[PDB]
Order: structure tokens, then C-alpha cells, then sequence
């Protein structure tokens, strides 16, 4: 369905913004998002993930302990909030869907520890636009 | 882990079959049962859109001429009879671990 | 493509904390016991007896379906010159079950024979009334 | 003061250490299909472990590389995986023939091929033959001029192996059976015997590729960024010197000869196979190894063979001894067995090379005296890169020569680590509470 | 023995009381007769393929068997067929109503609602409930 | 090494008490009946038959135990009933045979009507106490 | 099955377990038992 974004533009460095990504129709708790990040004229890197429950975060290395995100379930919203903003951060944003649905975790049973499965994506939103310059 | 592709540049014309291949360094079997590759193609200007999910499957709104397969490291992507609006970049997304990585995204013309 | 931390516990986790930390970690070695060319199957058997014999020596003892219970089979202090809250706080159980394994013999017999052999003649007779 | 009363308790966790039977756990992708991989026997088992692991934190397990039973177990498994597999293949009783061999047109090698008259399951009429035979597999008769015979004849019987299966050393993957926890060692300054620090606890052991290489160790597993070297003894003389070096050393080795397929006389339902005609030219096999890293490397492991004693007359040294079997340095590649000549690999040191390699055919199995197992390749050249984790040397200023006997020390260099001891849930102690008694 | 299998759950607890319409009596008055020793008046007289196929075939009856009764063993629940727990349910699980899943539901389609759920129930009545209580009942005693 | 004499009367040792005394030792009876002690210390070094018999004893173990299960008995060693004798199975009474016989001949009494005993016991105290649960 | 106490023979362990630690006895006070060494068949064993 209907998949865009919100907050983009411009700030200088050592800023931080936060975006807002909105989804239209499917159960948004069923399902984790994604972050993506396609910089002009190269191909693509990942930036992050959430779990359908708001409980699991990964980050990318590069973007690793600067960047936040977030889940509201009820609001069906999703946010991508960012600090220690560097120059070479400035390319496309999106945010996406998981392609399969996911289930709840897991809980192996010989050791204490839950288990989200994370897979790729089918619904790119169209996205903003954020640039780090003087 | 890395994966990248090749070749970068296919600048082709309608009426002929040809493959895209892209080449993994660590070998893609999850423990479900399946080989998490992800094959898509952007549009210059566009948000990409989904190709093939597996490398077996397909996705809604998809020709039939579109074809793949692969080992645990090898794997290919093949087009046959390749249509008149394929132009754009191909992306090889691999689904194993975290980071997840792409590769450069084979220019067709 | 997953991970989390731990959340409940490990199996064996306990292995290496006290008695009073262990007491309450019983159930992870307790169900994993059992579950899990023809050199498989003499595994698959070996597995089932080494559990029955655990199941029928609780079961003789009046204390089977119960993971803990007591009996009134009075601890001898010959056994043990330790004290108590070195024992309840400061010992592992796998140190313990090398102190106290010549006494086992005398242990096992001295609670059925004892006291649940004796705990039926007593318990039919007190009918007739 | 109170009176105290045994509480029994279950479900404790202790251990003693048993020696019980552990089971194949492989990989399980592409094994149906005409793969009949012999290590996995078609999957041994089709498990693809999910390979968890618990710290514990607390443990201290005395444990010992030497004196463990998992590398006895592999020893037991691997000639009785062969043993099945040698059963239902051709043998080769009806073939030693005294021969007629002239010299074969484009060193000591092929230069044989021979001839003799055969009549295995028409059983009416002999019938004269040619074939393609190396040397290390042929002796030049009494009284006769130019007559052979093959060198294993009256041993114990010479049956081959089927093509349809392959040598092909896929990881395996040792796990527990119920009521057993294999355990794992979590310090990587681990000499080899004694205790360790904070043991943790695995369902299943990590990648075992069985492979098989005497004085060396191909496709092996490595330490962490220092060199680990670990022996029984590691004074006394007549000990296994095992070594662990924290890089890997890639080499290459190739059979350029192309050899093709065959048709050779059929047995009882038994076609039996003798390597087809080489394309026209004869290149002679021949590791390769980058001479630059193998040089960077022994200067090396000086660093942390000496620290021992003194600090002074380290060597290194060729090995000797016997027939070229135990000489030359053997291993396998892909269906193909080499045995390659490492006498320039072991130049003295202080405080791209390539080798001769030599291949035979008819192959003694690994430790047993007797049969002996056997089989002509594919059509095609051979190429395998590898790698090397691992060699095996002797002590005798102080001399280092490569040995080796046994690949149970190369499998004691994978299993370094493990312990398989057996739960005894049961357990009883006192306190106060008493049985509620009428 | 699957004679509701169509039935609510609701309504299938009626016909329960017979004892899981004698479960575990099929397998008594079958091991009677299953070791009719006409296999010892043979000594199978070989070793075939059938022997080795029931020898696979009675350890998955020894096996199977165990496993609900060292669980049902476990949960303070052994030999019983109806015993309630300490455990609260939790909304997150189901949110269905009450009814519905009584009076209007099958029993196999429940299943795989839960089925991802399942294990987390398991442990969650064990260390809850049956190692809890067993320490609280202990110092109960100690006075 | 040594040996005192038996101050707990081991296997099979009370076969000639009578069936007030013996009582005392069916602890020991019931306990060597499974494997009893372990043979076969770990020597597997080199058949199918050997594991046929190792597996019969559990289905001997197994059958008893679930036939004190479906007789309300499961766990105890003596439990008592809701059924009373029947005279025509042996009208010998009280004293007649517990201070005056062994158990192999109370077995040469009982054994014509054994499954008749099975029968009674399964409907009359438990399929009977079923239906007092409500 | 057979005990045999304890190089390479037949009967050594290609037929029975190893080494017999000791043999035991339990003997009976008040039991009477009939036996027969031809209805045997430990000895056809
Ligand atoms: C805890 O626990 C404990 C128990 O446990 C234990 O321990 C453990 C560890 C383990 O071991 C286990 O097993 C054990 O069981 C407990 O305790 C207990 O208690 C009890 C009580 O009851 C006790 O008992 C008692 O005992 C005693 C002993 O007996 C023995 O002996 C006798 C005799 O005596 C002797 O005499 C002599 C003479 O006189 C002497 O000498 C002298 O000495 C002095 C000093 O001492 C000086 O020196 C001088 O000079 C000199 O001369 C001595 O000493 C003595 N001894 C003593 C010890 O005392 C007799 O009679 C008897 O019978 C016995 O005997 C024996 O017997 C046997 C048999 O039966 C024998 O054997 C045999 O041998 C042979 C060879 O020879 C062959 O081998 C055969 O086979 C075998 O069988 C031997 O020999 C013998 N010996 C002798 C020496 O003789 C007794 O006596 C007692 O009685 C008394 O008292 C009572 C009381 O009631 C009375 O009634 C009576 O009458 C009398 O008087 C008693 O019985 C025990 O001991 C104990 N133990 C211990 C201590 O250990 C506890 O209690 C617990 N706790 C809780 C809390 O519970
Ligand atoms: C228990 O756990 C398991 C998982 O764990 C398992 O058990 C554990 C114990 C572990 O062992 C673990 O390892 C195990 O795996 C859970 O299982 C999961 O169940 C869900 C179902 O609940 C499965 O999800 C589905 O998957 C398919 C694909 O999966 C296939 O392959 C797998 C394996 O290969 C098979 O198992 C599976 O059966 C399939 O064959 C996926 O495609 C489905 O999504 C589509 O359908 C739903 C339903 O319509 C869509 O959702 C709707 O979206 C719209 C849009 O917003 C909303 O308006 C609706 O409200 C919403 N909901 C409903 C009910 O309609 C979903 O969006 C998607 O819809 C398709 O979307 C695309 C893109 O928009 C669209 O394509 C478009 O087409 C048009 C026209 O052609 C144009 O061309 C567009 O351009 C184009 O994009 C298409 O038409 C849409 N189709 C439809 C019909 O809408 C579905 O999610 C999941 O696979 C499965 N497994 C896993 C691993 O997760 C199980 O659920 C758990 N149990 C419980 C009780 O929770
Ligand atoms: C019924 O089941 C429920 C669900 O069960 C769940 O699923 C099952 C399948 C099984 O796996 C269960 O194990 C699993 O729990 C049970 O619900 C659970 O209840 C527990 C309580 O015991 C909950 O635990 C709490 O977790 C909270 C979150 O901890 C995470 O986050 C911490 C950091 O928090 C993050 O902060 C940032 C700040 O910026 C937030 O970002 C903002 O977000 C905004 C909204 O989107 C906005 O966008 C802003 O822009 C953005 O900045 C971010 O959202 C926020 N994270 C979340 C998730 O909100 C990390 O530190 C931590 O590591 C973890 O990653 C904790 O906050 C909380 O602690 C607080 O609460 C305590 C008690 O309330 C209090 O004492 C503390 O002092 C503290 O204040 C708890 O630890 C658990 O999350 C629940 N599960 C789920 C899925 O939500 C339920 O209990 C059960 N029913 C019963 C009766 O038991
Ligand atoms: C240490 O570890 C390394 C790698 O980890 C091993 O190296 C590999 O060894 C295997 C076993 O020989 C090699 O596999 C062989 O590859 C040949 C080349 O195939 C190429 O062409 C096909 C065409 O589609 C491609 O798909 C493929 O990817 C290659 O590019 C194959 O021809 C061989 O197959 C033969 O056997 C089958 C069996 O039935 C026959 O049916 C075929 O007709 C054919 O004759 C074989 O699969 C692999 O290439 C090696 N990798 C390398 C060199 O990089 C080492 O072997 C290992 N060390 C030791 C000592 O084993
Ligand atoms: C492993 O041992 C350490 C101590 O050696 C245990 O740590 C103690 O844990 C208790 C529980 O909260 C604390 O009260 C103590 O203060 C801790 N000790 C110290 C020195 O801080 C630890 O719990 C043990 N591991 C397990 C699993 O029990
Ligand atoms: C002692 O325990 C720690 C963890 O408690 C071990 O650290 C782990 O090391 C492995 C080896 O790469 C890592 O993959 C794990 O991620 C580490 N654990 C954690 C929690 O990060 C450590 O190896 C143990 N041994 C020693 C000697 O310290
Ligand atoms: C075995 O027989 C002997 C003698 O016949 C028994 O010794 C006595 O038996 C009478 C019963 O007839 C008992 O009342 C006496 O108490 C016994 N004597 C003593 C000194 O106790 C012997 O008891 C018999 N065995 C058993 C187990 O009763
Ligand atoms: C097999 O028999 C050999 C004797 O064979 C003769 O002697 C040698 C020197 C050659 O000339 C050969 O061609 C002759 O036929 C023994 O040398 C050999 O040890 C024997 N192998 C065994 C017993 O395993
Ligand atoms: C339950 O039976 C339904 C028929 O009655 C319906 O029940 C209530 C709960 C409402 O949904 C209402 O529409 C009807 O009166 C079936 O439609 C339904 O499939 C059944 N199964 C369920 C809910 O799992
Ligand atoms: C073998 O044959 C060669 C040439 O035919 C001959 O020169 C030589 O003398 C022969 N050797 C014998 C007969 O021993
Ligand atoms: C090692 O060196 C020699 C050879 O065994 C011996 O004299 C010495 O005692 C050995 N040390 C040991 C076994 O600790
Ligand atoms: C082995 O061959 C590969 C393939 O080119 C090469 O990268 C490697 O350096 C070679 N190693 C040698 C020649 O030692
Ligand atoms: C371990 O490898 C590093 C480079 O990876 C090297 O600098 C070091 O010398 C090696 N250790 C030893 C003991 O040679
Ligand atoms: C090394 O050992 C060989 C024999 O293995 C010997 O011939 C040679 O002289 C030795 N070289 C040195 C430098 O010790
Ligand atoms: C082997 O090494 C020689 C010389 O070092 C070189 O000429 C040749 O190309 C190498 N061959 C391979 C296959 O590495
Ligand atoms: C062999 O060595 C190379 C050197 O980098 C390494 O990349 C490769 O992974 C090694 N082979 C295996 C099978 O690990
Ligand atoms: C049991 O007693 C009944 C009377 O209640 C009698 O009819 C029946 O014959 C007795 N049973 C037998 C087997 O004689």
C-alpha cells in the first residue's frame, strides 16, 4: 500500500533530525521494517531494522550508537531519528517493508533465548532526501 | 560477508537471452530450508521494486522469461529474451546475516 | 539473521552457582534428560534406561511426580562434619556429589527399607476403625 | 540443636566422566542425486545443527587432550565406513597376471603399459588386453625378461571402490545423545592438559572436515593470532610435535596429464575400470606451493618453538626412513591419491616452489595390513587448492623431522578441546523440613 | 481416541470423562497381546526385515509414551486428566474471547493458533509453578 | 576384602517367609527387577540380537506400571481397594495361609482365576471412582 | 549372555563381555524346587 516519508531536507553537521515514515493498511505490529540507504551513484547500504515488536534493533557498523528507531503500532508509524551527522551521510532514505510476514519469537528450548527472524523486503517507500553541508 | 557481481555493463537490445550472475564469497543455506537471496531491479529515479523473492519464486506483475538458480555460491539470474524496457540496474540482496549487503547493481542498456 | 540474550536460563547453567541458586533451576535439567548405522538405536535405549532407573528409585522412595520432597529418615552426622549454611551457601553440587559418594549405598537403602517399606505396614493398619 | 532430615532432590546438575557413543551428524544438502558421498553415506544423519552454546562461568574440568576418547571413536568409524563401502564393489582376485610391458611414448613413472590374457564372467576364452600402469605398483619377475606383476598380490584381497561414490570431505558435525553434554574449553591459552577456566557447553561440535593427509594437515581449523604448539611429553624424544600457526599458507597442486575414460574387461555384472589414454603429452603432477610465505612461515614458528628452554640452536630437518609411503608426503585430491616429495621444504633456520609429486594407484588402506582399496579417476585434468593449519614433526642442534603415523593426532588437533560426561540428575541433602508422618 | 474430533471444545470436554475415551488402555490391552511370545517361540527364527522394522516400531510406543507422561509428570499434573495451574493466561497469546474459544471453535485449528506459542507455556508453568511451589512447601515445613 | 553378614536381607531373600513377613523386603524386589545392576561396562569394541532383550524388560517394566495406573495405584508399593473378596476364588481365610504360608503357594492358589481378578479391580475402583469425581 | 574373564582369541571378547569382577550368592532359608538337568535348556544353550 501507500508507503512515504517525512522530515527530509538539510542541516549542518553535529545536527539531528528524526523522520517519519507512515504505512496505510496491513497490521503494522505483524511486521518489522528497515532502513535503507542508497547514496547518488553508488548502490545501496543497509542501515537498520526493527522487530514487529519493538523489542530487536540491529544497526549498521557505520552507522553504529549515532542513529535511533522506533515502532508505535497504534499510530502506525515509524521513525528514523539521527545524530552526529556527518557530510557523507547526505543520500536517499527509504523505508521498507518486509517482504514474508514474521512470526513471534521463538525460545529455543535448550537455551533461555528468543529468536526474530529477519528477512528481505519487497515495499520500498519513495522517501526523503537528507544532506549534511555548510 | 561480501558479495558482489559482474558484469557491470550489459548495453543490449530486445530480441536476445542473456544471464546476470552474482558471486558470494560465504554460501547462502539457511536451516529453514532455503537460500536467502533476493534478485530486484530499480528503475533510474525509482524505488526499487521486487524482481524475484527466491531464487525460485517469483512476485506478482512478473513475466515469465525471468528466470534463476544457483548452488550455495553460485548463483545466476537469468533473462530470456531480453525485453525492451529493461533498463536500469539489477541488484544481486542477500539475506543471511547482519549487515546484509547488495551488490553494485548491473547497468542494462 | 536472529539473536537474542539469555532470558530464563542454560542448561547446566547452575552447574557452577551455590544450592540455594541451583534449588530453583531443577526443571532445564529436568526435561531435557530425555529427549535430544544401527549405532544410533543402542543409544536410544541406553537413554530410556539410564531415565527409567531414575524414575523407579523416586518412585519406591514415596516422592515420585514431585521433583523435591522430604522424608523422615534422619541425616547422621557422620556423614557430614560440615556445617549447615556452608553447605546451603557455599558448595556447588558438584563438588558435593564427590564428598558424599561413598555414603550413597547406605543412603538409598536406608530410605526405603527404613522408612516408605515401613510407612505401608503402618499406613493399611491404621484402618478398622 | 534441630534435627536434620535427607531431602531428595532431582534434576541436579552434576557429572562424572563417561565414555559412551556419540553419532554422525553431517550436512544434509545435496546428498540425494547421484551423491553417493562416503563420509556422509547419504546423510548420515540430516541434522544441519543449530550449534547453541550455554557459559557456565563458574566450572572448572579438568580436562586432557590425550587421554580423550572422541578422537577413538572417529578411528573406529572411519575404516568401518569404509568397510561397508568396500563390500559390494569389484575385486580384483583374478587379475595378477604375469604381464608383457613396453615402453609408452610420449624419470621414472608411466612408461608401462601392459598386457595378459583374462576370462572373469564369460568364463570360455581368454583374451589379451591393454591398460595404463605407473610405477609403485608393478615388479619385474624372476627368470623372465620384462615381465610384471602387481605388488599386493598375495596380501589380502584388492578390492576397489565404486564410482558412483566419492571421497569428498564434507564437515561433520559430532553431537550429544540424551543425558550427555559435550563440553568445550574456553581459553585459547589452553596447552592441551589441565584445567580450564569458564567451560561452556555446545550440543554439538563445530566443523570436522576428515580429511586425510600424513605430515601435514590440509583443509584444517586455526587458532586465534598466535602460534600454539602442544606435544605429550614435549622433552621426551620420541613424541608427536602437533602445530597449530595462526595463518593459513595456501597450496596448489595439479595433474596436467589428461586422462580420459576406459573400458576394461567386466566382471560378474562387474565392469571393471584401468585409467584410459593420456591426451599426447605428459606433464608430471607437481604441488605449488608460494616458497615466500612457506620461508615467512618456519622463522615463525621458531618464535614459539624455543620459549621452552634457552634461547638459542633451533633447526629444521627432512624426515627419513623406509619406503617412499611414509617418506613422501601423501594426501588425497578429489578421487586421486599424491604422494609429493617435501625434502626442500625443511631448510634449516636461525634465531613459488614446486615439488615432485608422485601418484600410484593401487593404495594401501590407512592403517590396516591386507586389503587395500583402489581406483582409476575421472576424465580430465585434477586441480585442488587448499590450504594448511597444521604439520607433524619429531624431536632427534635439536633436530625437527617431519613424522607422522597417525592422523588421530591430526584429528587430537581438531578435538583439543571436548569432553563428553554423562548427567547423574539424582541427588539427596539435608535440612530441616521432615515427611508429614499420621 | 478421536471420536470429537469434529466436535467444540466445549462440548468435547462432555465426552472426556471416559478416560480419554481409555487412551492408555488401548495400549495395555495391545502390549498384552503384542508380547505374545510367539516372537520367543520363534526366536523370530532369523532376523528379518519385519523384526527390525518392529524393533524400530515399539521404542517410538516407549518413547512417545514418555514424553507425556514425564511433562504431565513435571507440571504437578501426573496421571491426572483435568488439572488446573497457577499460571495467568496472557492477552498477548490469544485475543480471542471466551466463547469463542469454548463454544465455537474445533480443537485442531486451535493448535495452530498456539502452536507458535506453545513452548513458551512450557516453561512458564515449570519454573512458575512446579519449581516455585516445591520450594514454598519446603519452608512450610521448616517450621 | 572382607564381608559381614546380610543385616537387609537381599534378592529374592525372604521367598520363604510368609506373606506377613516378606512384605519387609519388596523394595528390593522391585528395584533389581530393571537391568539389574549394569552389565556391560562400556566395551563396545569389535549382531542384533543381544538388543531385543534389553528392550523387552522395559515392556515388562512398562506394562506394570501403567496397570497400576489404571488401578489408582501408581507410586505406592501396598495400596488398599473398594473391593471385597469373593470366597469361590479360595474361601482359605485369614490365618489359614498369612501367618502360614509362603508367597509361591498363594500364587498356586490364585493363578486359575488371575485375569478375573484384573477385570474387578480395573471397573469396580477406578472406572467405579470415576464416576464420584462430578 | 557370557562372561568371560581376561590376545585375539574367539571367545575372548568377539563373543562375550570382558573380565568377571565377582559372583555373588543369595542363599534361601524355607523354599523347595524341582529341577532337571534333561528339560534343560541352558544346556542346549
Ligand atoms: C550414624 O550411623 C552409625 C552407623 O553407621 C555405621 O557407620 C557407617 C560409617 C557405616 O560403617 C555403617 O555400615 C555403620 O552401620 C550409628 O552408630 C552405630 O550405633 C549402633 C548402636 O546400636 C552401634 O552398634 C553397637 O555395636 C557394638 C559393636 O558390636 C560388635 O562388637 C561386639 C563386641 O564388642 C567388643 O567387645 C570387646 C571385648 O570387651 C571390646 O574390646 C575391649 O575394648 C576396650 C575399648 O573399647 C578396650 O580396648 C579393652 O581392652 C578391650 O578388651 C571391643 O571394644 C568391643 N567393640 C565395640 C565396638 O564396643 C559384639 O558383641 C557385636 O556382636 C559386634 O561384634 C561383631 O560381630 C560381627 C558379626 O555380627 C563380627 O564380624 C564377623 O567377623 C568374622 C571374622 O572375625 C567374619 O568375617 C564374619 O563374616 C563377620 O561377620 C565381628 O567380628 C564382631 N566384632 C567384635 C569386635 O566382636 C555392639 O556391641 C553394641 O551392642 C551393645 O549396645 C547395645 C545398645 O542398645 C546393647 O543393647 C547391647 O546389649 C550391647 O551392650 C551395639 O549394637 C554401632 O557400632 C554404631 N556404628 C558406628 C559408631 O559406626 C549412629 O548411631 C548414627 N547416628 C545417628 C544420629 O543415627
Ligand atoms: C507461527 O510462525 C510461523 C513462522 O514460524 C514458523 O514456525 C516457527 C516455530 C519456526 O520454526 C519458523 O522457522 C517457522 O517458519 C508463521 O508462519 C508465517 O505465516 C504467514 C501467514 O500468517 C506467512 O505469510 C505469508 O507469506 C506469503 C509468502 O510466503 C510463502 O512462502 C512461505 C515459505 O516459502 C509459505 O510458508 C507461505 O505459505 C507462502 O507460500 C506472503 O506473500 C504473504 O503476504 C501477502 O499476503 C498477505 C495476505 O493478503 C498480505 O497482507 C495484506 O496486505 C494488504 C496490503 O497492505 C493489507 O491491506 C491487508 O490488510 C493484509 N492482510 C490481509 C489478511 O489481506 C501481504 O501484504 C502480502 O500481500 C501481497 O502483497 C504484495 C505486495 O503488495 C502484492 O503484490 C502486488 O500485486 C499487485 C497485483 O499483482 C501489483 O502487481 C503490485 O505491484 C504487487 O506488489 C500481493 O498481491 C499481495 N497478496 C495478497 C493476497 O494480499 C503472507 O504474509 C509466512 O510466510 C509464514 N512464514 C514465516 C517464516 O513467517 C505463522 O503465522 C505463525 N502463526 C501464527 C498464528 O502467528
Ligand atoms: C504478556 O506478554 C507481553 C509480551 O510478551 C513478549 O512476547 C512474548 C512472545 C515473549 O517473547 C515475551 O518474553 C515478551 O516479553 C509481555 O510484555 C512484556 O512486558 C515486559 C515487562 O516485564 C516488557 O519489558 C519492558 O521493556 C521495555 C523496553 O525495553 C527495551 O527498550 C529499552 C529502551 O527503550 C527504548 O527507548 C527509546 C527511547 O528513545 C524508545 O524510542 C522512542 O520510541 C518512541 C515510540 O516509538 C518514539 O518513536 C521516539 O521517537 C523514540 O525515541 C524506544 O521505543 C524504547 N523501546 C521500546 C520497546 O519501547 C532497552 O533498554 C531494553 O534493552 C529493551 O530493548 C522497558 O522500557 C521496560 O522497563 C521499564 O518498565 C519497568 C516496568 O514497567 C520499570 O520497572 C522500569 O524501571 C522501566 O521503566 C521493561 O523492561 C516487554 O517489553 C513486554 N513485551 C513487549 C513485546 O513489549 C507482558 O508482560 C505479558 N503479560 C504479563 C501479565 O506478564
Ligand atoms: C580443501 O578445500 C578446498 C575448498 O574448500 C577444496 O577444493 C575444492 O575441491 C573440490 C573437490 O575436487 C573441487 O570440486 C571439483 O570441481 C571441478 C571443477 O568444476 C568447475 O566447473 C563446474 C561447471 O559447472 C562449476 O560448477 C564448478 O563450480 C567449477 O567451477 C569439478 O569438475 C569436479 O566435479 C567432478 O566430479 C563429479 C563427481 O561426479 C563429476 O560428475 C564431474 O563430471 C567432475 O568430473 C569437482 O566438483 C573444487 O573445485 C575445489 N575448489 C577449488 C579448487 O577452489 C579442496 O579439495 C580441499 N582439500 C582437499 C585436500 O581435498
Ligand atoms: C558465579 O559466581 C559468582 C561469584 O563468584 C556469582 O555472583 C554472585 O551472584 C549473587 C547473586 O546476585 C550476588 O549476590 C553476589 O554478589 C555475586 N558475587 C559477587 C562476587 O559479586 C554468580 O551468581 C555465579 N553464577 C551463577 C549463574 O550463579
Ligand atoms: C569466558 O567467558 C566469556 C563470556 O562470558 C567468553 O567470551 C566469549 O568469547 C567468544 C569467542 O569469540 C565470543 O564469540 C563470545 O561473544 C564471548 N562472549 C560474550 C558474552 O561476548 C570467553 O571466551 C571465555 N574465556 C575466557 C578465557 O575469557
Ligand atoms: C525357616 O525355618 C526355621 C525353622 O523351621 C524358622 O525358624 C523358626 O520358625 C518359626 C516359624 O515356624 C518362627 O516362629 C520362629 O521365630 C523361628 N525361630 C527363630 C529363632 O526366630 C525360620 O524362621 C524360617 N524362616 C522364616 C523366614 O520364617
Ligand atoms: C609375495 O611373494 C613375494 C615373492 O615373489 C617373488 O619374489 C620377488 C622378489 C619378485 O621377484 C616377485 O616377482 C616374485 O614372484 C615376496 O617377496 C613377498 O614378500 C610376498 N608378499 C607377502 C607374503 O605379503
Ligand atoms: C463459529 O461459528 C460461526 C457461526 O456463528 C457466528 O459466531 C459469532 C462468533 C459471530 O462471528 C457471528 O458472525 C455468527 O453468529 C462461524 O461463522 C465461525 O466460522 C465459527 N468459528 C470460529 C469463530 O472460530
Ligand atoms: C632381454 O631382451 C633383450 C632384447 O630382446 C636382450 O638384449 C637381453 O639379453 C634379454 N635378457 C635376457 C634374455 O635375460
Ligand atoms: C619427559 O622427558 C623424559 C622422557 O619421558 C622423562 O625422563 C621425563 O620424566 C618426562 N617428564 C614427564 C613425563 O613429566
Ligand atoms: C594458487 O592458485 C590461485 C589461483 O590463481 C592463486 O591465487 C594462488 O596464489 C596460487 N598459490 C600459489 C601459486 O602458491
Ligand atoms: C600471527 O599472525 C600475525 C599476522 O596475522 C603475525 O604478525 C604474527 O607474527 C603471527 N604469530 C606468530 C607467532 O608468528
Ligand atoms: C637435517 O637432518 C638430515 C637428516 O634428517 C641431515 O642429513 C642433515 O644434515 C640435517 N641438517 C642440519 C643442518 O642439521
Ligand atoms: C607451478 O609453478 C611454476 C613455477 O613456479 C609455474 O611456471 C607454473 O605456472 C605453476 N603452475 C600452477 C598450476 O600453479
Ligand atoms: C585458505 O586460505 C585463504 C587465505 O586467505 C582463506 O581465505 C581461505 O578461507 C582458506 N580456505 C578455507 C577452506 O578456509
Ligand atoms: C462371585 O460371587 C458371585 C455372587 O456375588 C457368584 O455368583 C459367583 O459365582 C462368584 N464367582 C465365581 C467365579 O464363582
Amino acid at each position: 500500500v501507500q508507503l512515504v516519508e517525512s522530515g527530509g531536507g538539510v542541516v549542518q553537521p553535529g545536527k539531528s533530525v528524526r523522520l517519519s515514515c507512515v504505512v496505510s493498511d496491513f497490521p503494522f505490529s505483524k511486521y518489522p521494517m528497515y532502513w535503507v540507504r542508497q547514496a547518488p551513484g553508488k548502490g545501496l547500504e543497509w542501515v537498520a531494522a526493527i522487530s514487529g515488536d519493538a523489542w530487536h534493533v540491529v544497526y549498521s557498523n557505520s552507522v553504529q550508537g549515532r542513529f535511533l528507531v522506533s515502532r508505535d503500532n497504534v499510530k502506525n508509524t515509524l521513525y528514523l531519528e539521527m545524530n552526529s551527522l556527518k557530510i557523507e551521510d547526505t543520500a536517499v532514505y527509504r523505508c521498507a517493508r518486509m517482504f514474508q510476514e514474521s512470526g513471534p519469537p521463538r525460545l529455543d528450548r535448550w537455551s533461555g533465548r528468543n529468536y526474530y527472524y529477519y528477512s528481505g523486503m519487497d515495499v520500498w517507500g519513495q522517501g526523503t532526501t537528507v544532506t549534511v553541508s555548510s | 560477508i561480501v558479495m558482489t557481481q559482474t558484469p557491470l555493463s550489459l548495453s543490449v537490445t530486445p530480441g536476445q537471452p542473456a544471464s546476470i550472475s552474482c558471486k558470494s564469497s560465504e554460501s547462502l543455506r539457511q536451516s529453514n530450508g532455503k537460500t536467502s537471496l533476493y534478485w530486484y531491479r530499480q528503475k533510474p529515479g525509482q524505488s526499487p521494486q521486487l524482481l524475484v523473492f527466491e531464487v525460485s519464486n517469483r512476485f506478482s506483475g512478473v513475466s515469465d522469461r525471468f528466470v534463476g538458480s544457483g548452488s550455495g555460491t553460485d548463483f545466476t539470474l537469468r533473462i530470456s529474451r531480453v525485453e525492451a524496457e529493461d533498463v536500469g540496474f539489477y541488484y544481486c540482496m542477500q539475506s543471511k546475516d547482519f549487515p546484509l549487503t547488495f551488490g553494485g547493481g548491473t547497468k542494462v542498456d | 539473521a536472529v539473536g537474542i540474550g539469555a532470558v530464563f536460563l542454560g542448561f547446566l547453567g547452575a552447574a557452577g552457582s551455590t544450592m540455594g541458586a541451583a534449588s530453583m533451576t531443577l526443571t532445564v535439567q529436568a526435561r531435557l534428560l530425555l529427549s535430544g548405522g544401527i549405532k544410533q538405536l543402542q543409544a536410544r535405549v541406553l537413554a530410556v534406561e539410564r531415565y527409567l532407573k531414575d524414575q523407579q528409585l523416586l518412585g519406591i522412595w514415596g516422592c515420585s511426580g514431585k521433583l523435591i520432597c522430604t522424608t523422615a529418615v534422619p541425616w547422621n552426622t557422620s556423614w557430614s562434619n560440615k556445617s549447615y549454611n556452608q553447605i546451603w551457601n557455599n558448595m556447588t553440587w558438584m563438588e558435593w556429589e564427590r564428598e558424599i559418594d561413598n555414603y550413597t549405598s547406605l543412603i538409598y537403602t536406608l530410605i526405603e527399607d527404613s522408612q516408605n517399606q515401613q510407612e505401608k505396614n503402618e499406613q493399611e493398619l491404621l484402618e478398622l476403625d | 540443636a534441630e534435627q536434620l532430615w535427607v531431602t531428595v532432590y532431582y534434576g541436579v546438575p552434576v557429572w562424572k566422566e563417561a565414555t559412551t557413543t556419540l553419532f554422525c551428524a553431517s550436512d544434509a544438502r545435496a546428498y540425494d542425486t547421484e551423491v553417493h558421498n562416503v563420509w556422509a553415506t547419504h546423510a548420515c544423519v540430516p541434522t544441519d545443527p543449530n550449534p547453541q552454546e550455554v557459559v557456565l562461568e563458574n566450572v572448572t574440568e579438568n580436562f586432557n587432550m590425550w587421554k580423550n576418547n572422541m578422537v577413538e571413536q572417529m578411528h573406529e568409524d572411519i575404516i568401518s565406513l569404509w568397510d561397508q563401502s568396500l563390500k559390494p564393489c569389484v575385486k580384483l582376485t583374478p587379475l595378477c597376471v604375469t604381464l608383457n610391458c613396453t615402453d609408452l611414448r610420449n624419470e621414472g613413472g608411466e612408461i608401462k603399459n601392459c598386457s595378459f590374457n583374462i576370462t572373469t564372467s564369460m568364463r570360455d576364452k581368454v583374451q589379451k588386453e591393454y591398460a595404463l600402469f605407473y610405477k609403485l605398483d608393478v615388479v619385474p619377475i624372476k627368470n623372465d625378461n620384462t615381465s610384471y606383476r602387481l605388488i599386493s598380490c598375495n596380501t589380502s584381497v584388492i578390492t576397489q571402490a565404486c564410482p558412483k561414490v566419492s571421497f569428498e570431505p564434507i564437515p561433520i558435525h559430532y553431537c550429544a545423545p540424551a543425558g550427555f553434554a559435550i563440553l568445550k574449553c574456553n581459553d585459547k591459552k589452553f596447552n592441551g592438559t589441565g584445567p580450564c577456566t569458564n567451560v561452556s557447553t555446545v550440543q554439538c561440535t563445530h566443523g570436522i572436515r576428515p580429511v586425510v593427509s600424513t605430515q601435514l594437515l590440509l583443509n584444517g581449523s586455526l587458532a586465534e593470532e598466535e602460534v600454539v604448539i602442544r606435544s605429550a611429553n614435549f622433552t621426551d624424544n620420541a613424541k608427536i610435535i602437533i602445530v597449530q600457526l595462526n595463518k593459513s599458507v595456501e597450496i596448489n597442486c595439479t595433474r596436467p596429464n589428461n586422462n580420459t575414460r576406459k573400458s576394461i574387461h567386466i566382471g560378474p555384472g562387474r565392469a571393471f575400470y584401468t585409467t584410459g589414454e593420456i591426451i599426447g603429452d605428459i606433464r608430471q603432477a607437481h604441488c605449488n606451493i608460494s616458497g615466500t610465505k612457506w620461508n615467512d612461515t618456519l622463522k615463525q614458528i621458531v618464535v614459539k618453538l624455543k620459549e621452552q628452554f634457552g634461547n638459542k640452536t633451533i633447526v629444521f630437518n627432512h624426515s627419513s626412513g623406509g619406503d617412499p609411503e611414509i617418506v613422501m608426503h601423501s594426501f588425497n585430491c578429489g578421487g586421486e591419491f599424491f604422494y609429493c616429495n617435501s625434502t626442500q621444504l625443511f631448510n634449516s633456520t636461525w634465531n613459488t616452489i614446486v615439488l615432485p609429486c608422485r601418484i600410484k594407484q593401487i593404495v594401501n588402506m590407512w592403517q590396516e595390513v591386507g586389503k587395500a582399496m583402489y581406483a582409476p579417476p575421472i576424465k580430465g585434468q585434477i586441480r585442488c587448492s587448499s590450504n594448511i593449519t597444521g604439520l607433524i614433526l619429531i624431536r632427534d642442534t635439536e633436530i625437527f623431522r617431519p613424522g607422522g603415523g597417525d592422523m588421530r593426532d591430526n584429528w587430537r588437533s581438531e578435538l583439543y578441546k571436548y569432553k563428553v560426561v554423562k548427567i547423574e540428575p539424582l541427588g539427596i541433602a539435608p535440612t530441616k523440613a521432615k515427611r508429614r508422618v499420621v
